């Protein structure tokens, strides 16, 4: 059988892996198999390496010695998952399931193999079974997953906060209940569970920057500064991180070392319509007009469905003497926006300013039945209104 | 015959101990050294699996031990009675061999005295041919297989296979009111049995990454147990699994560690050792040229004030007084375990177990960028005539667009994309200076899953330089996701060196059009 026992288990554990896995062939050899340590070292240190296929073979061959275990068949229908195919780890899964029908590892593989196969229902209901049988931290991910890309945060803040009352030390369900709090209305609760993920891990990447997104949105830019300063060695090279300093050096007034911040995110990634958005944004702010409408125009032929772009668009256009194409930008951006009077109140300005002070009105009304904190919109809205 | 165990249990008379595998695990006897004459002081028998450290106390008799025995199950050892609660007493002479090794006594195993045993396996039924025992070691390797599909006799259940303990030391010289056996398995499950109630008090599995050596010298005199992970950390998790202090601070995984109940010695794999304490500050780090295999720290006079012997990956060994070197010598192809060999009460005789079969003794604040004056000229430049930028960069965009369009156009006219429904991606590789080249197309099948059957490969070269025997040829069928290498071997004829283009068709064989084109420049002849 196996005489070695350890010897074989000797280099594996230094991860040698040459006296280790020469010494297989020789004591297979000895042995003439039959050994079932082997193999199984060359199974799952195989997975450990980059290899999963022969680490399916050997686990195969394992499945085959015992053609009634569970956790073999387990075995198989992960190195199946490891790969592409999700549709036999499933029918391996459903065989090692009706040789055990108590464990949690089955039906949480069944639930991540059923996300691939964008088979929502049958995933939620096996999740849930994954729960009831021993509830762990990665199913509540999963779970989370599920109701985010089928439907809306009001199911995932529940399953979250739900995960985090137990085993509050995980950094990812804080995150992402921080994240998932920015993405609705609730400011501060975010900045509780960001604040309780810095408290152990200080440097994590993934929430300083929403931290310092949070903070950059109700001014002090600063404090945003100096946290991105925390993290600004540890990832050099990253799009979003300089997106964010370049808009804390344009809120105080820094715009050229905004713009060299920006620029320098654009070019590490041309398709990202926020960077591009931005540098229409700071341009159309230093008075340049012929840059924004470059940079704008960009950003709208990656997200065509904004409101806000092809205002500032049109902004820009109506300082390059093109009116008519100043004029379909803002009918365009008036169709394609709802809940921003910006908007409205600049083509209702262009109007004006056109010598129409007929559709302005309309604009006016338009505006006003949107609707309220920007300092500078409130005064054009008065001014606009009283000498019209 | 290669061995794990190597322990000095010392008090006897100068009692070494040494634990040999044999021909399935076995201990024949775990065999005393008896190290500076090489004897059989006490035999110790009856163990089925390769044990690795024993275990003393000051109260203790000298004789018993703890047999840690990497096999099935653990056998404590007072003086011949494995005696442990109710899984771990397994039958210490191979119950897995003598219900059938009983046909294999006559001799010892060759392949002669197989060949008679074919009445030997049913002239006696012990057991109807169970599954757990049939098979271990001596049997027919053919002929016998497929007996055991038919019979599937069933088998039980224990623990899982073990390398290392942790047991209690105050009440131990009676060896029965004991209270916590925290032992570890190779699934990093530190099962904590307890003889008081027969239960499971806990198990330790947070790592869930095997260890090498699991309690950096068995146990620790402040408790801060050692778990060391095969991932590049080791634990401070604490005896009788208390919270856990993790030192992640290595370079690469940890090969190694024994204690000296002040320190952590840890190898490494980056060509160092690490020195921690009990709570996780490096006290010393120590520079060595290759990897390590196994250390060791002798007694302890001061604190922990002898040398080190610590072996290599390329057989040698390296002696230290940490700071001072003293030996760099090749004896030790591998090693199990350094200890004491100390015999008529010396200072320190030194022992060292290889892998060939020896038993040697021998002694010897940001980064933001800044703009020059070049920077506000261009910006005011472009405040000043930013209109005409704008039109001029419109107009040559939409040349532009009109120029690529046409490229585009004519390229398909052509034929002459290498990636162009219908999907296809071909590229065409040479090889090799001389008049000989080696020209291999690697062709690709790009959808989900869609194969394509007639299809067929023209080449087009200026016959008087380039000899191509075969410049048609049909391509198997591409199967969607595989990279398809086709080769060929191009010859250049012109005893000048000439440098021309081949051209390469792919095409249907019902159409005349190329599906898609490639171009190569062959390199010069370098001929004769």
């Amino acid at each position: 059988l196996e005489k070695q026992n350890w010897l074989i288990h000797l280099y594996y554990i230094q991860k040698d892996y040459e006296a280790c896995k020469a010494v297989i062939k020789e004591q297979l050899q000895e042995t003439h198999g039959l050994c079932e340590y082997a193999i199984y070292v060359q199974a799952l240190i195989f997975r450990l390496e980059g290899n999963i296929q022969e680490s399916l073979r050997l686990f195969q061959m394992c499945a085959f010695l015992s053609p009634q275990c569970a956790d073999n068949l387990k075995q198989v229908a992960r190195s199946l998952f490891l790969l592409g195919k999700h549709k036999a780890a499933i029918e391996v899964y459903n065989e090692a399931a009706k040789l055990n029908q108590k464990d949690w590892e089955i039906c949480h593989n069944l639930g991540v193999c059923y996300i691939y196969l964008k088979q929502f229902d049958k995933a939620q209901d096996q999740l849930h079974n994954a729960l009831h049988l021993n509830r762990h931290d990665l199913t509540y991910i999963m779970l989370g997953k599920i109701f985010l890309l089928k439907g809306d945060l009001d199911k995932a803040i529940e399953i979250y906060k739900k995960a985090v009352e137990f085993s509050p030390e995980n950094t990812e369900l804080l995150t992402t209940l921080g994240l998932l709090y920015l993405q609705l209305g609730i400011y501060q609760k975010a900045f509780e569970h960001l604040g309780n993920t810095l408290t152990y891990d200080p440097t994590n990447y993934k929430a300083i920057l929403a931290a310092g997104s949070m903070m950059q949105t109700h001014g002090d830019f600063d404090v945003a500064l100096t946290k991105y300063k925390v993290v600004a060695c540890a990832v050099i090279e990253s799009p979003p991180l300089w997106n964010n300093i370049g808009m804390c050096f344009f809120g105080k007034k820094k715009y050229v070392a905004a713009i060299s911040c920006l620029k320098r995110a654009n070019y590490l990634a041309p398709l990202d319509w926020k960077i591009l958005y931005n540098l229409g944004l700071v341009h159309l702010t230093m008075q340049q007009y012929a840059s924004a409408f470059h940079f704008l125009s960009a950003a709208i032929n990656f997200q065509p469905k904004m409101g806000e772009l092809y205002m500032l668009l049109a902004v820009a256009l109506t300082n390059l003497e093109d009116s008519e194409n100043a004029k379909r930008a803002y009918e365009e951006a008036v169709r394609l926006d709802k809940c921003n009077p910006l908007v409205n109140l600049n083509y209702a300005v262009l109007l004006y300013n056109q010598g129409e002070k007929r559709d302005a009105l309309a604009q006016y009304q338009e505006m006003e039945k949107k609707v309220s904190s920007s300092l500078e919109f409130d005064p054009e809205m008065v001014e606009v209104a009283q000498k019209l | 015959a290669c061995l794990a165990l190597a322990d000095f249990h010392g008090d006897g008379e100068y009692k070494l101990a040494m634990g040999d595998l044999g021909p399935d695990g076995r201990q024949p006897r775990l065999k005393v050294l008896k190290g500076h004459t090489l004897v059989s002081q006490k035999p110790l028998p009856d163990l089925p699996a390769a044990a690795v450290t024993f275990l003393m106390a000051s109260h203790e008799p000298r004789t018993p031990a703890l047999a840690i025995a990497s096999g099935p199950c653990v056998y404590v050892y007072k003086n011949l009675k494995p005696y442990f609660k109710f899984s771990l007493p397994s039958l210490p002479t191979n119950p897995l061999e003598q219900d059938l090794w009983n046909q294999a006594k006559e001799d010892q195993i060759d392949p002669l005295t197989l060949k008679e045993m074919l009445e030997g396996i049913r002239e006696k039924a012990e057991v109807p041919l169970s599954v757990q025992s049939l098979r271990f070691l001596p049997l027919e390797l053919s002929e016998m297989e497929a007996f055991v599909n038919q019979h599937k006799s069933k088998s039980i259940r224990r623990q899982t296979v073990i390398t290392t303990m942790t047991t209690l030391k105050k009440n131990l010289a009676d060896e029965d009111a004991v209270s916590c056996l925290v032992l570890g398995t190779e699934n990093k499950e530190l099962l904590v049995l307890d003889p008081e109630a027969f239960t499971i008090l806990a198990k330790m599995s947070l790592p869930s990454v095997p260890a090498f050596l699991e309690a950096s010298g068995q146990f620790d005199v402040e408790f801060r147990l050692a778990a060391a992970c095969r991932n590049g950390s080791i634990y401070i998790l604490r005896r009788d699994s208390k919270r856990p202090k993790y030192c992640i601070e290595l370079g690469a995984q940890p090969v190694g560690l024994v204690g000296v109940h002040k320190v952590l010695v840890v190898g490494s794999n980056q060509d160092s050792l690490h020195g921690f304490t009990y709570k996780g500050k490096r006290l010393w780090t120590v520079q060595m040229p290759a990897a390590i295999l196994a250390m060791n720290l002798l007694e302890q006079h001061s604190r922990g004030l002898q040398a080190v012997m610590a072996a290599l990956a390329n057989e040698e060994v390296r002696i230290y007084h940490d700071k001072v070197l003293l030996n760099v010598i090749r004896t030790p192809e591998a090693v199990t375990s350094l200890c004491f060999g100390r015999y008529g009460r010396e200072d320190n005789t030194l022992i060292m177990t290889t892998l060939g079969g020896g038993l040697i003794i021998k002694i010897l604040k940001l980064n933001v960028p800044r703009k020059t004056r070049l920077y506000v000229d261009q910006t005011l430049r472009e405040r000043e005539a930013g209109t005409a930028m704008h039109r001029t960069f419109q107009a040559d965009l939409y040349l532009l667009r009109l120029r690529a369009a046409r490229a585009y156009v004519q390229a398909l006219e052509s034929s002459l994309s290498p990636v162009s429904r219908e999907p296809l991606k071909l590229h065409a590789v040479v090889q090799g200076l001389g008049p000989t080249f080696k020209l291999t197309l690697h062709l690709q099948n790009t959808s989900t899953a869609r194969p394509i059957l007639g299809l067929v490969v023209c080449f087009l070269y200026n016959e008087v330089l380039y000899a191509l025997p075969r410049a048609f040829f049909k391509v198997p069928l591409l199967v969607p996701g595989l990279n398809y290498p086709l080769e060929t071997f191009v010859k250049s004829l012109s005893d000048k060196g000439i440098s021309d283009i081949i051209k390469v068709l792919v095409l249907r064989e019902g159409q005349s059009t190329p599906l898609l084109s490639a171009h190569i420049n062959m390199p010069m002849s370098e001929g004769l």
